[PDB]
């Protein structure tokens, strides 16, 4: 609901106002303490048009007059008395599309000000960029910038940016073009955020799905707390990089505690818990874990951890501690380590590593056996020779370069073909003046070097 | 050992395998003023060069030539970087590795000793019989390796007046604490006055400012209380090419472009381009163009003029 | 297990959406093996389209050139990952392998552009370290040298520079068995090779393998625009340069671009078969010719991983494959088809709802 309108009152003495500058309107209106709104509007013949909103604030009391580029207002303190009588002072609140006014006697810069907030009202940009090449203050430069944000126009607004030489903005938006050149949405949010407008990036691709770029920005306010708690309902697929960034932003804090939980809770303690503990010389209390209130949290979880067991195993291992290294490798059921360790010592304990060898063999046998008994029922009317393997087990190899050390070559080519080491099976073969073996392992490999080389490696 | 204006070195357990022992310098044209001794490094500093020798062969490393001469040496306790005194009465910063001489900044010649921290290799003291000042070195800034003296703040050039405490008398310093052997042979503790509150992660104006001139950035964020010092921080933080600190600091002051532009550079770490985009960043493109075209990608500077 | 079931069930488009947030949080947590498997694959996948739309020929270079960014994304970051588990964490390694790894790195982070958390610091410590350590003291003078106009964290300085002053009493000889061979131009590398990982003389990037980076006894020759790849096989199928090898090195010519080697009918006559390999780069559906090499030292045995058709030496591709993920790279496994058998999936559903329900 209005309460009064007011046209621009020219300056005393002052005849050289500009004839746009006469036809602009404020209204006062009030919402149904209430709000307080000024609307603006250019007073055209085909109409009202809306110029832009203003709200007051509560000090604020009401619009007295207007006279660009100022609403004056009798206002009170912001910590004065609105009790008080006296209290009652005058304040030239600023036209939103008029910032950086340096100087009042400022007249050619004030009149194309005045008309390029005319043409972005009517709208056609086109001519509104011609509005402002006289003007050098670079106020209404963004102000054309964020017209260009609002109407969707970035061949102007390029320009608009590079000419304050906002490079860091220029340079976000020739990325922008460059990577996502299909999409301009993104391209403008890009250029709205540029231009210090942060609300727009959800409202302008928020339902149609673009959760990764709003949550980098709802990171990139110091706002981690909204962002996980976002993506943690809304956005699944990036729960560990906010995860990361809060570890980094907490590892540049210098707070190691959060630093390390967050670490942890961004499943990437395989690679980073172990970095901090290294690079704070904390290895005692690694070590303290691997083999006090607030560390009872640390110690729930930290010895279970079985990236951290293997972690701890490989850098014993490489300690030259060949037995903390397996017994750290076994307490993370890492078998292809342990084979290869117990396959390396000396003497090599070649009976446990058959064992465990065998064992993931037959784990091996048994999901290729369900897979293929499960297959089968279709299989009874469908005829299909699928001469599907089971999966050959890597740790395997080991012990036949055991065999292949010891002349057993027979027995090692077995485990070689259990392990799928289709060219060390071949390797084994030649000795034995075997060439079907040769041929079949060839065809297995599925590899076109490797019957390409043994096709005259045959006809010798 | 230092007798007849040279130096022996010689092996201690005197053994029939051992080999002779040494003397320099090997010129006699210059005179000796001071030596150093590490595991690996033997320092000597004539009035004309300073000299470095690694003990395991015996052959110059490093050798920089004081023209204006050389009037006292300080080595640091690794025997790389060297303050040391010309006869004009101005000390310098020296890098053997690069062979490198910087201009202590703020060096006034009534202090005449030097000593480095032996905790923190990038803060040594100047110290005479009456008081001490502290000098930070940075490595890399973008105005390269510097050297200047802390000074109080709304003080550009002098420091605090200082009315001598009297009996003191600084021996040895260790992370802010000067070991002063008094007279009566008892080590007495003195704080720095640079080095207070230095270990407090509440929000103190004086922890974040002596943090904060001691290039002890990251440690200075915990301090921080108020917006201003925020964005000083952040200033200074991409001054000396510390792009991850920059991102935190840039998280908490609201200004999303400038995190997710320098998100894209945290990972490079070529100097030169590092001092681009911080110069870039910065608003200095005049120096940002020559730096990346000294660089190794030198097609930056393009795509900023464009 | 969501992005192996839209590679199984086409769609391409959530499969690139999930392979692209995927490979981002690879990269941005530094699980560098992740991401380079991923980006490794992603190529396959750019050149994948529905069958509503037949894209342009814009279109498909406009991809063929991401292939080609992400092939060599995915092996800088797979040569980045051992160079940066060494740096930070606290493990040995294989001396000879990270030093020609950091060498290939420095080969690759030259002039191209460098992907994200890929830090040339860590790679000059590496490789001055691992020089020093293995008598490599020439070229560890000029990484050292080199390592001053970058930065370090800050507690690597003080090693830095001992090691930097240390290493200039030591004597310059190089040794020549750590010195990696340009076979193309039959001359040793000595120098610091340029981007793009050629060669310091006759401008050949090195034919290496990808565990240990070792330059492979292969040259690179293009077919001339007479002959097609089709061609190419065909007379391949069906069927001096003495003089000539000569004549490449000869002044004169314009050193800020390589010149490939060019084929001939008659000298693909000549050739043995056993003597060419093919190259096919497997970027999905985009038309993109096939790259041809020349094999002269059969003494050194080299393979080619159909699912990433990159060159390995064989037995330490077959060493390597044993780790129980196929292919460092690509994470292929022959011996069955692309399409897996996803019911696999199924199973370990099943045997995770058992092991929920065991007590
Ligand atoms: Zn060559
Ligand atoms: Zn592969």
């Amino acid at each position: 609901i209005p309460n009064s309108v007011y046209w621009n009152t020219p300056e005393p003495n002052t005849t050289t106002v500009g004839e746009f500058e006469y036809i602009l309107l404020a209204c006062e209106t009030y919402q149904i303490q209430r709000p307080h709104n000024i609307v603006t509007f250019f007073a055209t013949h085909d109409g009202l048009v809306l110029q832009n909103f203003a709200p007051l604030r509560r000090y604020q009391i009401c619009l007295v007059g207007l006279t660009i580029p100022d609403f004056l207002l009798a206002s009170v303190k912001i910590n004065g008395d609105p009790n008080n009588a006296e209290d009652y002072v005058i304040e030239q609140k600023r036209l939103r599309d008029f910032e950086g006014l340096k100087s009042d006697k400022d007249v050619a810069v004030r009149e194309a000000l005045m008309k390029f907030s005319y043409y972005a009202t009517i709208g056609n940009m086109d001519e509104a960029y011609r509005c402002v090449k006289s003007i050098k203050n670079p106020a209404a430069w963004q102000g054309l910038a964020r017209l260009c944000v609002t109407s969707g126009r970035l061949d102007v607004a390029a320009v608009c940016l590079a000419t304050m030489e906002d490079c860091v903005a220029a340079r976000a938006l020739r990325e922008a073009k460059e990577d996502y050149p299909d999409d301009q949405d993104v391209q403008l949010a890009t250029l709205a955020l540029g231009l210090s407008m942060t609300e727009e990036a959800v409202e302008l691709l928020r339902k149609s799905k673009r959760y990764d770029l709003l949550t980098d920005v709802y990171m990139a306010c110091g706002k981690f707390e909204h962002a996980q708690r976002h993506s943690e309902r809304f956005d699944r697929a990036r729960i560990r990089p906010v995860a990361y960034k809060y570890a980094q932003f907490m590892e540049s804090l210098q707070n190691m505690d959060a630093a390390i939980m967050w670490y942890y809770n961004a499943k990437c303690a395989s690679t980073d818990v172990p970095r901090i503990f290294f690079q704070t010389n904390r290895m005692h209390e690694l070590r303290q874990l691997m083999m006090g209130e607030q560390q009872s949290t640390f110690a729930t979880i930290f010895p279970q951890n079985r990236e951290l067991l293997l972690w701890w195993a490989q850098h014993s291992e490489r300690r030259h501690n060949v037995q903390e290294a397996l017994r750290f490798y076994n307490a993370g059921e890492d078998v292809y380590n342990i084979v290869r360790i117990l396959c390396s010592l000396t003497p090599p304990k070649l009976d446990s590593a058959l064992q465990l060898v065998n064992k993931e063999m037959d784990k091996a046998k048994m999901r290729f056996q369900q897979q293929q008994a499960f297959a089968a029922t279709a299989s009874a009317r469908f005829g299909d020779d699928d001469h599907g393997e089971p999966d050959p087990v890597g740790s395997a190899y080991f012990v036949a370069q055991l065999y292949e050390r010891q002349g057993d070559d027979q027995l090692a080519l077995q485990y070689y073909q259990a392990a799928g080491a289709y060219r060390s099976g071949v390797r084994v073969a030649w000795k034995m003046e075997q060439y079907g073996v040769v041929a079949n392992l060839a065809m297995k490999s599925s590899d076109e070097r490797l019957m390409l080389e043994t096709a005259m490696a045959l006809e010798k | 050992v230092v007798y007849d204006g040279r130096v022996q070195l010689s092996p201690i357990r005197d053994t029939p395998e051992a080999a002779a022992p040494v003397y320099f310098p090997e010129s006699g044209d210059t005179r000796l003023v001071s030596i150093a001794l590490s595991e690996v490094f033997f320092l000597y500093a004539t009035t004309s060069r300073v000299s470095v020798y690694a003990l395991h062969n015996l052959q110059q490393v490093a050798t920089f030539t004081c023209n204006t001469g050389l009037k006292r040496a300080f080595a640091n306790p690794a025997c790389t970087r060297v303050a040391y005194v010309d006869d004009s009465s101005e000390l310098f910063n020296v890098n053997l590795v690069t062979e490198v001489a910087n201009k202590a900044e703020g060096y006034d010649p009534d202090q005449k000793m030097v000593l480095w921290d032996q905790a923190e290799a990038t803060v040594f003291i100047t110290y005479d019989s009456e008081k001490c000042a502290t000098f930070v070195n940075t490595p890399h800034s973008r105005h390269g390796a510097t050297c200047e003296s802390v000074l109080v703040k709304d003080s550009s050039e002098d420091n605090l007046y200082t009315p001598l405490p009297p009996g003191y008398t600084p021996v040895t310093l260790f992370r802010g604490t000067v070991v002063c052997q008094t007279p009566n042979g008892t080590l007495e503790t003195v704080p720095l006055q640079t080095h207070n509150n230095i270990f407090l992660r509440t929000p103190n104006a004086e922890a974040f400012y002596n943090n904060f001139s001691l290039n002890r950035l990251r440690w200075s964020s915990n301090n921080i209380t108020s917006p201003q010092e925020a964005e000083d921080l952040a200033v200074k933080s991409l001054h000396m090419l510390d792009v991850e600190l920059a991102i935190r600091v840039y998280r908490q002051l609201s200004q999303p472009s400038l995190v997710l532009c320098l998100e894209k550079i945290r990972h490079i770490h070529e100097k030169n381009l590092l001092l681009g985009h911080v110069s870039m960043i910065m608003g200095y493109m005049k120096d940002a163009q020559n730096f990346f075209l000294r660089s190794s990608q030198p097609l930056r500077a393009l795509e900023m003029r464009r | 297990e969501a992005l192996e079931a839209f590679r199984a069930a086409k769609w391409p488009k959530e499969a690139m959406r999930l392979m692209e947030t995927l490979a981002t949080n690879s990269v941005t947590c530094r699980k560098f093996r992740d991401a380079a498997f991923y980006y490794i694959h992603l190529a396959e996948e750019y050149g994948r389209f529905e069958e509503t739309e037949k894209p342009t020929d814009v279109e498909k270079a406009a991809r063929i050139r991401r292939s080609k960014e992400c092939v060599r994304r995915a092996d800088i970051y797979y040569a980045f990952s051992g160079v940066y588990a060494h740096t930070t964490q606290p493990l040995p390694y294989n001396e000879l392998s990270l030093f020609r790894t950091a060498k290939y790195l420095f080969g690759m982070c030259a002039e191209s552009a460098i992907p994200i958390n890929v830090g040339k610091g860590a790679i000059l410590y590496t490789l001055s370290r691992i020089a020093n350590r293995l008598e490599m003291v020439r070229t560890a003078r000029a990484v050292f040298e080199k390592l001053q106009g970058v930065i370090l964290p800050v507690s690597m300085m003080e090693q830095v520079d001992i090691e930097t002053l240390l290493v200039r009493s030591k004597p310059v000889k190089d040794r020549d068995e750590l010195l990696d061979r340009c076979f193309r131009c039959n001359q040793l590398i000595a120098q610091l090779p340029m981007a793009g990982d050629r060669c310091p003389n006759c401008f050949h990037p090195c034919v290496r393998s990808f565990v240990n980076f070792e330059c492979l006894p292969l040259v690179e020759f293009v077919l001339a625009d007479e002959l097609t790849d089709e061609e190419a096989e065909r007379i391949i199928v069906s069927g001096p340069f003495f003089t000539q090898l000569q004549y490449v090195l000869r002044p004169g010519r314009p050193t800020a671009t390589y010149q490939p080697f060019v084929a001939s009918a008659d000298i693909l006559k000549g050739f043995r078969r056993d003597e060419v390999f093919i190259v096919r780069p497997r970027y999905g559906t985009l038309p993109v010719p096939n790259r041809y090499y020349r094999l002269m030292r059969s003494d050194v045995s080299v393979c080619l991983c159909n699912g990433c058709q990159h060159f390995f030496i064989a037995e330490d591709y077959e060493a390597e494959c044993m780790r129980g993920s196929g292919c460092p790279l690509c994470r292929y496994r022959p011996g069955k088809q692309v399409s897996r058998s996803m019911k696999q999936i199924l199973f370990d559903m099943e045997t995770a709802a058992a092991a929920s329900k065991t007590s």
